[PDB]
């Protein structure tokens, strides 16, 4: 209960809420960028357009 | 039913679009009409005509 050094490494934990997102397809089919609809008008536009 | 609407995002481009240029097209309209001269020239004082 005392005999022990404690690690040395970290975590966060996050929270997932529904919201929509702007995904980016890459030409070998991988996700390379997104924008958060929803964050700021000009990702607002971004989603919009 | 937004999420519903989320894949007739094409459609709802198009409109928004469409509106849009139809703005742009009223303000340029108004200003090729009166905008003809940019030297904003004001009437004499004395009305000698
Ligand atoms: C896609 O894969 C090929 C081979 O793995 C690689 O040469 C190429 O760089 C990749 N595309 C991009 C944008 O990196």
């Amino acid at each position: 209960s005392s005999g022990w050094t404690a690690g040395a490494a970290a975590y966060y934990v996050g929270y997932l809420q529904p919201r929509t997102f702007l995904l980016k397809y890459n030409e070998n089919g991988t996700i390379t960028d997104a924008v958060d609809c929803a964050l700021d008008p000009l990702s607002e536009t971004k989603c919009t357009l | 039913c937004s999420n519903l609407l989320l894949q007739y995002g094409s459609f709802c481009t198009q409109l928004n679009r469409a509106l849009t240029g139809i703005a742009v097209e009223q303000d340029k309209n108004t200003q090729e009409v009166f905008a003809q001269v940019k030297q904003i020239y004001k009437t004499p004082p004395i009305k000698d005509f």
